[PDB]
RNA sequence: CGACUUACCAACCCGAUGCAAACUGCGAAUACCGGAGAAUGUUAUCACGGGAGACACACGGCGGGUGCUAACGUCCGUC
RNA sequence: UCCUCCUAAAGAGUAACGGAGGAGCACGAAGGUUGGCUAAUCCUGGUCGGACAUCAGGAGGUUAGUGCAAUGGCAUAAGCCAGCUUGACUGCGAGCGUGACGGCGCGAGCAGGUGCGAAAGCAGGUCAUAGUGAUCCGGUGGUUCUGAAUGGAAGGGCCAUC
RNA sequence: UGCCUGGCGGCCGUAGCGCGGUGGUCCCACCUGACCCCAUGCCGAACUCAGAAGUGAAACGCCGUAGCGCCGAUGGUAGUGUGGGGUCUCCCCAUGCGAGAGUAGGGAACUGCCAGGCAA
């Protein structure tokens, strides 16, 4: 099954980041409308989230799922964070390959002000 | 790919009219082909398996892979991890065209023929089979081969029975005697 | 699809003894030359 | 016991050296770790002697 | 031609749930894991677990195999 | 003889034999013979209160044995000193506890069951009384 | 090349019955460790210093190994 | 002498010429990190091939495996595969466990300099528990520390190691 | 506020399996192609990129069903600390603690944060 290999290919660095204690970015990725959120340490609650999926940002690029998409959504989250006051974070691959998508979100988050 | 042209012409819609599925893709559809070729005596001349692997890739269009034994059992002196096997998967498009010349060149040129056998089914849905002698694929001269060995063949396809799987077959025009 | 290990997998057109002509890619190599095929066959 | 002894000698001029283990039997050739040596407080290659 | 026995280990609980432990003091001595590491308490090469901050030390059952696991709350 | 077959172990500890017995009901046959006391029955014991009552009901019904030796016991060859080693293993004996069902049988007449019963219990070195099956 | 029966041998499983120091899908009483509290006890506790003796134990109860669930036998745990 | 289980009486420890077995290693990778993968046993179809080679599907969920006997542990895998590598590093070390002692074991963290990863991070050998021998005497390399009138040297000391 | 959907958790079998039904407005999945990014110890299988035709078949979510797993009393029983007694290799009395298995029964979940569509 393609997410209980996912599952259990991101729970050892899901364990690692919640017995460190940090806030960590979690993506998760789809065919279409890639997602991105933020989660406290406790991993009870959501400091703030972005993607595609919302017509605020799904106005401007072409197509969801893509990776300008990636990149919008990466940029999306900074602002939002750096408003709010977090700035650093522990990226999560969420058991996807830190590639494709995956990876242009996180180069623009990290360039937009998430260093991590 | 000409046949993928064919089963996606009627062939669809004959599954669709004698089964009277709700939707379309409940009709069953082949996704993959493998072969194998246990030679199995390695021991005695490890160095013909390159031999062997290299007339599967004249068969089929790439190189095949040397499988390794599941584990040593002392009545057949083989110890793990030691190669005495090859197999090919392959699907996509290249799947088709093989299927054409196993349909079109190779099954009328057994030796002996007497007819497609029609009871080889897993259970499941899934067909096998197997060959005496290369010389059944063109790519063999007779000439730079000089062993019997055979192989074997297996299309899996997504039926949930035999009934469906035995049904999508006869729509290609399989023998089954 | 990996590169420079596979055989030459090359267009061919085959015809047999029965007037019946197609084009397949394989690794036949030139030329080839058939008596029977799927139909004229007595199966 | 047929593992033995060896002397990991630094390619610098310092005479710091390590002993470690190996099998001459199997892996004849010479070891080339790249350690660190504390009397020039650097990474270095370690040849293998007696 | 028996006769033959080792040393024993001395293994076991050595701080039991509810008393306060210094930090880097052993609390479980084990083979396996038996107690999993919880916060602020980490295992040795040889599956010891030791406090890795200071205060009191509890056990806990967690997870959806039941596995126990040591803890330390700052209190 | 009855004796188990490639034990784990030749040899174990001797115990005790507190508590109470499990096996307190008949459960195959209409008949069978209650342990009253405590103790231990050899193999030998065993097969020679089979063998009276197979005599007894002329190999008419069916029997059944509710229990067996499992348990090797030692002892040490005459004139040997204590010490040198557990004692090598001579015969299998089986636990009993009160209350223990020791033999069962079906396919006889209430009446000739007793004596059979009788018969066997004469040779057994425990208390032993007849029972009949409960309903329920 | 189809295929069939059985008065006869029997695997794996299902239902019932047991056994285990070196079996545990369960699990006490006590004991042990830590914390808080009252009363009671000639500090009964701990640390350091001076001086020792002792390191052949025996029987009884309880939990055992060994022996024959023999020994005023032998070897351990606790009082 | 050392290791594992039981005896051992639910903390630790606990004897017998009591009941069972093992060790005097191995590995520059079988170590570090990154990425990925998940068995045994059965059922059906299929050339040699046959109960037991390899292929496909299904039940199964770890009865598999874990370099070596046993116990405990291991899906975040400690099990299996591949890339890059030498942290199998130097100076320390709060605080603990264990011993009559000699001693043995665990260890966050700090400084220096490295490897893997985009990064958080991990790495001071190996899933852990056996694979080991005090002191004396002497050998090898480094270090003006010392060097018995002075300058050297011999010989000692310190460090690494046999 | 409600029916829904996705992600991250709490909690961990009253939560898990089996059978039947139900879902495409969004979301999700399958799905087309892959020259390029990326990968197959062979394979667009898996991973990754460019797409959205078609579809709810499979998977997934929800509902129903006890056919299993699972949870589970009260009472009794076993064992047991302390103090006594006996026809003492085993038991009994006073007091304290009190199982395991089984029985009646329960049971096919609950809950926090964020984001999106419909009706409000």
């Amino acid at each position: 099954d393609k997410k209980s290999a996912r599952i259990r290919r991101a729970t050892r660095a899901r364990r690692k980041l919640q017995e460190l204690g940090a806030t960590r970015l979690v993506v998760h990725r789809t065919p279409r409308h890639i997602y991105a959120q933020v989660i406290a340490p406790n991993g009870s609650e959501v400091l703030v989230a972005a993607s595609t999926v919302e017509k605020a940002i799904a106005e401007q690029l072409k197509y969801t799922g893509n990776k300008d998409a990636a990149a919008a959504v990466g940029k999306a989250v900074a602002e939002r964070a750096l408003e709010k006051g977090i700035k650093d974070v522990s990226f999560d691959r969420s058991g996807f390959q830190y590639h494709g998508r995956v990876q242009a979100l996180a180069d623009a988050a990290r360039e937009a002000g998430l260093q991590f | 790919a000409k046949l993928h042209d064919y089963y996606k012409d009627e062939v669809v819609k004959k599954l669709m009219t004698e089964f009277n599925y709700n939707s379309v893709m409940q009709v069953p559809r082949v996704e993959k082909i493998t072969l194998n070729m246990g030679v199995g005596e390695a021991i005695a001349d490890k160095k013909l398996l390159d031999n062997a692997a290299a007339d599967l890739a004249a068969i089929s269009g790439q190189k095949p892979l040397i499988t390794k034994a599941r584990k040593s059992v002392a009545g057949f002196k083989i110890r793990q991890g030691y190669p005495i096997g090859c197999k090919v998967t392959l699907r996509g498009e290249r799947m088709w065209e093989f299927f054409e010349r196993l349909i079109t060149i190779a099954v009328p040129r057994i030796r002996d023929f007497r007819g497609l056998s029609a009871k080889s089914f897993d259970g499941r849905g899934n067909y096998s089979m197997g060959v005496r002698e290369q010389i059944i694929f063109p790519e063999i001269d007779y000439d730079k081969v000089d062993r019997v060995r055979g192989l074997d063949i297996t299309i899996t396809t997504t039926a949930k029975s035999d009934e469906e799987g035995r049904a999508l077959l006869a729509a290609f025009d399989f023998p089954f005697r | 699809m990996k590169k420079d290990i596979h055989p030459k997998y090359e267009e061919i057109t085959a015809s047999c003894s029965c007037g019946n002509v197609m084009k397949i890619r394989s690794t036949v190599g030139h030329d080839l030359n058939l008596d029977v095929c799927s139909k004229c066959h007595p199966f | 016991g047929i593992r033995e002894k060896i002397k990991l000698v630094s390619s610098a001029g310092t005479g710091h050296f390590y002993t470690t283990t190996k099998n001459k039997r199997t892996k004849p050739e010479k070891l080339e770790l790249k350690k660190f040596d504390p009397v020039v407080r650097q990474h270095v290659i370690y040849k293998e002697a007696k | 031609r028996n006769g033959r026995d080792s040393e024993a280990k001395r293994l076991g609980v050595k701080r039991f749930g509810g008393e306060s432990v210094l930090a880097g003091s052993i609390i479980v001595r084990q083979r396996g894991t038996k107690f999993h590491a919880g916060a602020n308490v980490g295992c040795g090469r040889d599956h010891t677990l030791f406090a890795k901050a200071d205060g009191k030390v509890k056990f806990e059952v967690k997870g959806p195999k039941n596995r126990k696991f040591i803890s330390i709350e700052a209190e | 003889m009855l004796q188990p077959k490639r034990t784990k172990f030749r040899k174990m500890h001797k115990g005790r034999n507190r508590g109470l017995a499990q096996g307190t009901d008949v459960s195959f046959g209409s008949f069978g013979l209650k342990a009253v006391g405590r103790g231990r029955l050899t193999a030998r014991q065993i097969e020679a209160a089979r063998r009276a009552m197979t005599r007894a009901v002329k190999r008419q019904g069916k029997i059944w044995i509710r229990v067996f030796p499992d348990k090797p016991i030692t002892e040490k060859p005459l004139a040997v000193r204590m010490g040198k080693g557990k004692g090598n293993v001579e015969y299998w004996v089986a636990l009993i506890q009160p209350g223990k069902v020791l033999y069962e049988m079906d396919g006889v007449p209430e009446e000739l069951a007793r004596e059979a019963f009788k018969l066997a219990a004469a040779k057994l070195p425990i208390k032993t009384t007849f029972v009949t099956k409960t309903v329920m």
